[PDB]
C-alpha cells in the first residue's frame, strides 16, 4: 500500500478518513437532536401514554 | 484535525486487513475457474456460428439496396432545392 | 467510524449531497406519515376549536 | 459553522442550486401540509362567508 | 444585493434557468393551491350561472 | 427589451427549447385547470345533450 | 417562416426530436381530455349496446 | 419517403429508440384508454359468467 | 458577415433555413390533416350541434 | 430478420438494454391490467373461500 | 454540394436514405398489420354497430 | 470591452442581441394572438357576465 | 447460458446495476400485487383478529 | 462500400448481423413460451370460454 | 462472499450508492407497506385514545 | 486576489456583479408586478374582508 | 477472429463468459430460494387450495 | 498540506470559507424571518391557542 | 492472468475483493439488527400470535 496514493475521487485515504470524521460528527449531532425531538414527543404527544 | 462536538473518538484506525465486527471469513478466495454452487455447467461454450435453438435461418442477409417488402418505391428522390408539398413559399428569408 | 475509506471510492461531491439529501427526505416521509395516520397531529395544527 | 470546507469536495455549482431548491421545496411541502390537515388556513383564502 | 458574486461559482446558464424555471413553478403551484381551496376563484371562472 | 444579452450566458440551445417547452406546458395547465373547474367548458365539448 | 436560422442555435438533434415528441404528446393530451370531459367519445367506443 | 435527410441531423441511436419506444408508448395508451373506457374490452376478458 | 461560418449547432444559414423548409411544409401538412379531423368530428360529432 | 444492420447505428449498450427493459416492462403493465380488470385472477391468488 | 460529406450524425446523405427505406418500410408493415388488427375490432367488438 | 468577444455559449453580444430581437417579437406575436383569444373567451363563455 | 458474450456490448457497470436493480423492483411489485388484492396478505400482517 | 468499415456503434456489418442472429432467437423463445403461456391461460382461465 | 470481484466491472461510485439507496428505499417501502395495511400499526402512533 | 481571474465558471467578479444587476432589477420588477396583483386580489376578492 | 480482441466494453471474449458464470449461477441462486419460497407459500396461504 | 492547493472543485480553502460565511448569514438571514412569521401565525392563527 | 491489472473501475483485484469485505460485514451487521427489530416486532406486536 501507499497513504500517498491519490484515488480515483481525487482524494487519499488520511483525506477520506478526515472527511468522515465530519460524517460521524454530524450523525451524532443529528442523532442528540432527534433524542430530544422525541423525547419532546413523547411528553407532549399520546405516544406511549 | 477536526475538533468534533460529540466528543471522541470520531473514526476508528485501520493498519491493516479489514477485521470483520460480525467474524470471519468475509470472503471466499478463488484459484482459478468459477466454482459455482449450482452445478456445472454454468454456460455454453460457442466454437463458430451462433447455434440457434429455434431453427435456421435467423436473419435474411442483403445484397445491394434494401428489398423493401411493402413494395416500392420507399424514398423519394430530391434533386435541387426541397418539392414543397403545401404549395410556396416556404420561408422568409432576411 | 470504520468505513473512513468509502471516500476513496465514493466522490464526496456526490455520496454527501446524496446523504444529506436522503436523510431529508426520509425525514419529511417520516411526518407525512404520522401526519396521515394520526388524529393528534393534525389536531395539533388546527388547534382551538 | 465548521463545515466551511465542505465546498472544497462539493462543487458549489451543484450543492447550492441544491441547497436552495430544496430548503424552498421543503417550504412549499409545509405549507401544502397545513393547508390540507386544517381549517382555518383554507378558511383564511375563503375569508368572507 | 451582496451576493452578486454567486455567477463566479454557479454557472448563469444553470442557475438563471433554474431561478427563473423556479419562480414560474411556484407561481402556478399558489394558482392551483388558491383554486382548490376556494369557492370565489373557480366562481370567477365560472361566472354567470 | 433590455435582457438581451441574456443569450451571451444562457446558452440558446438550453433556453429556446425550455422557453418554447415551459410556454406550452403553462398553456396546458392553464387548459386544464379551466376544464376541471367549470361547468361551461366540458358542456362546450359535450354539445348537444 | 421567418424563424428559419433557429436551426443555426438550437441543435436539429435535439429541436427535432422534442418538437415532434412535443407535438405528439399533445395530441394525446387532447383525446384524453376530450375522452374524460365527454360522454359521446366513451359511448363511440362502446359502440352497440 | 422524402425526409430521408433527417438522418444526417437527428442521429440514429437516439432518433431510432425514440421512435420505437414512442410507438409502443402510444400503442400501450390506446389500450389502456379503450379497457378503461368501455366495458366490452374488460368483460371479454373475464369471458364466461 | 460570412455565409460559410459554420454555427455551433454545425449547420450554416443557408443549411438551417432549408432544415426549416421540412418543418414548415410537415407544419403545413399535419394542419391540413387537422382541419380534415376537426371538419369530421363536427359532421359526427354533437361539437358545435 | 432484415434488421439486423440496425446495430450499425444504433449501440447495443443502449438499444438492448431498453428491449428487454421495454419487454419487462409491457409484461408487467399486462399483469396489472388483467389483475384490475377481471375478477377470476384475483380470485386465483385469494384461493380458497 | 457533395455527396461524400459526412454530416454530424457521422452518416453521410445516400446513407441517411437508404436507412429511411427501413424506416418507411416498417411504418408500412406496422400499418398493415394495424390495419387486419382494427378489421378484427370491427368483425368482433361492437365498435361501429 | 470588446464587441467581438466570444462569449461562453459562442454568441458575441451582438448576436445574442440579434437573437432577443425574434423572442421579443415572438412574445410580441403570442400576446397579440392570446389578446384575441380572451376576447372571444369573453364573447362567447360567461366569464365577467 | 449461449449469451455470455452480451458482457462484450453491454457494459456490465450499466447492464449489472439494471438487472440486479429490475429484479429487485420486480420482487416489490409482486409483494405488492398480491398485499393489495388477496384478503389473506394483510390479515397475515394484522395478525390476531 | 467495404464491409470491414467500422460503423459509429463499434460494430461492423458482419458483427451487427451476428448480434441480431440472439435478438432474433431470444424473440423467437419468448414467443414460444409466451405461446404455451396463453394456452395454460385458455384451458384454466375462462378466457375464451 | 464469492462476489468480491464486482467492484471491478461495476464503479463503486454507482454501486456502493445504488445499494444503499435501495436498501433504504426498500425499508420505507415496508413501512408503508405495513402501516397502510394494519390497524395496529396505525393505532401505534395514535396511542392513548 | 486579482480582478482578472476567470472563475470556473468563465466570469469575472466585475461581470457576475454586473449580471446580478439583472437579477436583482428583475426582482424587484417582478415584485412591483406582485404588489399591484395582490392588490387587485384584495379590492375584488374575499380575501382579508 | 481473435479472442484476444479487446471489445467496446473493455472485456474480452473470455472475461465476458467468465463474468457471465456469475450471472447465470445467480439466477439459478435465486431460482432455487424463490421455488422454496413458493413451496412455503402454498403449505401456509390458501392458494392452490 | 498547503493552503494554496486547488481541490478538486477549483476552490481553495480560503475560498471554500469565504463562501461559507455567505451560506451561513443567509440561513441566519432566514431563520430570522421565519421566526417573525412564526410569531405572525401565532398571534392570527388558532395554533398554540 | 496478472493480479496487478488495473481493471476499467480503476479498482485491481485484490482491492475489489478488500472492498467487498465491507459490504458483506455490513450485510451481516444490518442482517443482525434487522433480526433484533424482528423480534422485538413479534415480541409487541400481534403479528405471529
Ligand atoms: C452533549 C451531547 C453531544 C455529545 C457530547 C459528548 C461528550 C461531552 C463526550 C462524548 C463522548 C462520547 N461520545 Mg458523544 N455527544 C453526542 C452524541 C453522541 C452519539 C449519538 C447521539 O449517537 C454517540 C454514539 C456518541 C459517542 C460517544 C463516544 C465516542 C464517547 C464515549 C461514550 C459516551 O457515550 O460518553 C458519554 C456521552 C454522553 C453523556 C452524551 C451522549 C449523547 C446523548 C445521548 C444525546 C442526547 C441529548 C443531550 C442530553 C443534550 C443535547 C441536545 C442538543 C439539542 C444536541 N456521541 C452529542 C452530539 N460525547 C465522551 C468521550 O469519551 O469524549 C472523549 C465525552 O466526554
Ligand atoms: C454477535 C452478533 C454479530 C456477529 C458476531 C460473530 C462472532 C462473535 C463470531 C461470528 C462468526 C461467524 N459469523 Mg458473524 N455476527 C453477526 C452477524 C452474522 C450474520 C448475519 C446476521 O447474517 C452471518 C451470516 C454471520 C456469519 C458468520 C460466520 C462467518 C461465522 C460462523 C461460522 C460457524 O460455523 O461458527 C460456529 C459458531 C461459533 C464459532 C460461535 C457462535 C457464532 C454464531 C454462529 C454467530 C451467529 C450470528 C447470528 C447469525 C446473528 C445474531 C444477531 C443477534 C440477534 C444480534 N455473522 C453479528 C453482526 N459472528 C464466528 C466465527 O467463526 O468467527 C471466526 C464468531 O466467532
Ligand atoms: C442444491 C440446490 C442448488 C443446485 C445444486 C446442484 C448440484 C449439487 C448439482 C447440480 C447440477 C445441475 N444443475 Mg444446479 N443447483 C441449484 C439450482 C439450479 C437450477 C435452478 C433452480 O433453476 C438449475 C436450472 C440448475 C441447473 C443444473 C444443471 C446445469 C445440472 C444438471 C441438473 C439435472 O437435472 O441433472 C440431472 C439430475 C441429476 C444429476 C441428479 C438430480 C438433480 C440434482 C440433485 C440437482 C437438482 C437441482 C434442482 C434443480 C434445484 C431446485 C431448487 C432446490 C429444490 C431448493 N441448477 C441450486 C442453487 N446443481 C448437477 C450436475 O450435473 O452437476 C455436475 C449436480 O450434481
Ligand atoms: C421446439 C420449439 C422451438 C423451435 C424449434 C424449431 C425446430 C426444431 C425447427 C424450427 C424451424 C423453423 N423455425 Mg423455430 N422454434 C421455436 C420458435 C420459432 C418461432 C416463434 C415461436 O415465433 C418462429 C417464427 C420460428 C421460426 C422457424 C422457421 C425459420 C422454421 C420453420 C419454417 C421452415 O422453413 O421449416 C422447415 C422445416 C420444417 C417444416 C419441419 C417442421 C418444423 C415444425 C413446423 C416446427 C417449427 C417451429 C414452430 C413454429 C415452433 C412453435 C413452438 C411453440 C412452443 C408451439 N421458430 C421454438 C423456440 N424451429 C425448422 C427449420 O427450418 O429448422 C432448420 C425446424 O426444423
Ligand atoms: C401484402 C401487403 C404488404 C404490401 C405489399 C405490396 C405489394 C405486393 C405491392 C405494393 C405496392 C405499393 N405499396 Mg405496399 N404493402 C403493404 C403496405 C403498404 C402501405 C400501408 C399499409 O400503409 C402503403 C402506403 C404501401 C405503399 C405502396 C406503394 C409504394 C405501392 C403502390 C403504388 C401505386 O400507385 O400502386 C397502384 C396500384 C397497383 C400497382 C396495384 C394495386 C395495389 C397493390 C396490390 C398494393 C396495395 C397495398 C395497400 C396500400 C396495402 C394493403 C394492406 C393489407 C390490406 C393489410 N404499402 C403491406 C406491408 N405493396 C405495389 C408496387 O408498386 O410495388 C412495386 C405492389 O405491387
Ligand atoms: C392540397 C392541400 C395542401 C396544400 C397545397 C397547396 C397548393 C396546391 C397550393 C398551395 C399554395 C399555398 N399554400 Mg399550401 N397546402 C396545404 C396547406 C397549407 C397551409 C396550412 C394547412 O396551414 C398553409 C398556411 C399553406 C400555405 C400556402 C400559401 C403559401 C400558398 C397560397 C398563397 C396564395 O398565393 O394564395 C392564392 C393562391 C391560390 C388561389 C392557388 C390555390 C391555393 C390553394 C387552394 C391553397 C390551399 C391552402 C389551405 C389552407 C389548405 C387547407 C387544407 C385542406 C382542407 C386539405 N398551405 C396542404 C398541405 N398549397 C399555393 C401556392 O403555392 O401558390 C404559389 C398553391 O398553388
Ligand atoms: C412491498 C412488500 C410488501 C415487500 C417487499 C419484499 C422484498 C422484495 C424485500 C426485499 C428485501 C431485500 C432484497 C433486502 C436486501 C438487503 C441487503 C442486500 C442489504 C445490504 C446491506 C449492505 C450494506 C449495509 C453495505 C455496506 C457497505 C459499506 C459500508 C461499504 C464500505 C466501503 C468502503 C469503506 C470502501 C473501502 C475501499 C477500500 C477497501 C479499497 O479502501
Ligand atoms: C415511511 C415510514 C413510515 C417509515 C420509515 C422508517 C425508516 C426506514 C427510517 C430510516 C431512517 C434512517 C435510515 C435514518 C438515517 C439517518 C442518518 C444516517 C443520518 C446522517 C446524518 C449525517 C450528517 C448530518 C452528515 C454530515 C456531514 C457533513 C457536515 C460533512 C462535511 C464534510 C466536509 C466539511 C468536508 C471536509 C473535507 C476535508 C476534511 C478534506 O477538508
Ligand atoms: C389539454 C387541453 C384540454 C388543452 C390544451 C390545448 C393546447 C394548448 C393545444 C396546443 C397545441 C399546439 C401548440 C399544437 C402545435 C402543433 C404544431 C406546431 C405542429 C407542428 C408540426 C411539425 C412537423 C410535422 C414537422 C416536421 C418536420 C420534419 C419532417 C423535418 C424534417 C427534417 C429533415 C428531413 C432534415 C433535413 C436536413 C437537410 C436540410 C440537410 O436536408
Ligand atoms: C390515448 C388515446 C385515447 C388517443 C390518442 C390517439 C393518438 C394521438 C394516436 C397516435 C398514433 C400515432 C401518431 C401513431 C404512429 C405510428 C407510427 C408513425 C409508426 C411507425 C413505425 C415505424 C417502424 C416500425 C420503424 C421501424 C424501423 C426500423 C426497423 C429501422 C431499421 C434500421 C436499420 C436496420 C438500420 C439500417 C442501417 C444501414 C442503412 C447502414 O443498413
Ligand atoms: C395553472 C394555473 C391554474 C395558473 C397559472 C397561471 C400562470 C402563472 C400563468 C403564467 C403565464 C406566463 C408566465 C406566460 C408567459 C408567456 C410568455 C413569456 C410567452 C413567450 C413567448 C415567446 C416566444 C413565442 C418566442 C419565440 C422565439 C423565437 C421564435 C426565437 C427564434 C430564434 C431564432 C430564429 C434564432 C436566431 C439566430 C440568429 C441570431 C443567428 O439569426
Amino acid at each position: 500500500d501507499d497513504p500517498n496514493k491519490v484515488w480515483p475521487t481525487g482524494l487519499t485515504i488520511a483525506e477520506s478518513e478526515e472527511l468522515h470524521k465530519h460524517v460521524i460528527d454530524g450523525t451524532r449531532i443529528f442523532g442528540a437532536i432527534a433524542i430530544v425531538a422525541h423525547f419532546l414527543a413523547y411528553v407532549y404527544s399520546p405516544w406511549l401514554h | 484535525e477536526y475538533k468534533g462536538h460529540s466528543g471522541h473518538p470520531l473514526i476508528l484506525k485501520q493498519e491493516g486487513e479489514y477485521k470483520g465486527y460480525s467474524g470471519e471469513p468475509l470472503i471466499l478466495k478463488q484459484e482459478g475457474e468459477y466454482k459455482g454452487y449450482s452445478g456445472t455447467p454454468l454456460i455454453l461454450e460457442q466454437k463458430g456460428e451462433y447455434q440457434s435453438f429455434s431453427g435456421t435461418p435467423l436473419i435474411l442477409k442483403q445484397e445491394g439496396e434494401y428489398r423493401g417488402f411493402s413494395g416500392a418505391p420507399l424514398i423519394l428522390k430530391q434533386d435541387g432545392e426541397y418539392k414543397s408539398f403545401s404549395g410556396y413559399p416556404l420561408l422568409l428569408n432576411i | 467510524m470504520n468505513q473512513g475509506r468509502i471516500w476513496t471510492v465514493v466522490n464526496p461531491g456526490v455520496g454527501l449531497p446524496l446523504l444529506l439529501g436522503s436523510v431529508t427526505v426520509i425525514a419529511i416521509l417520516v411526518h407525512y406519515a404520522v401526519l396521515s395516520n394520526t388524529t393528534w397531529f393534525p389536531k395539533y395544527w388546527n388547534g382551538a376549536t
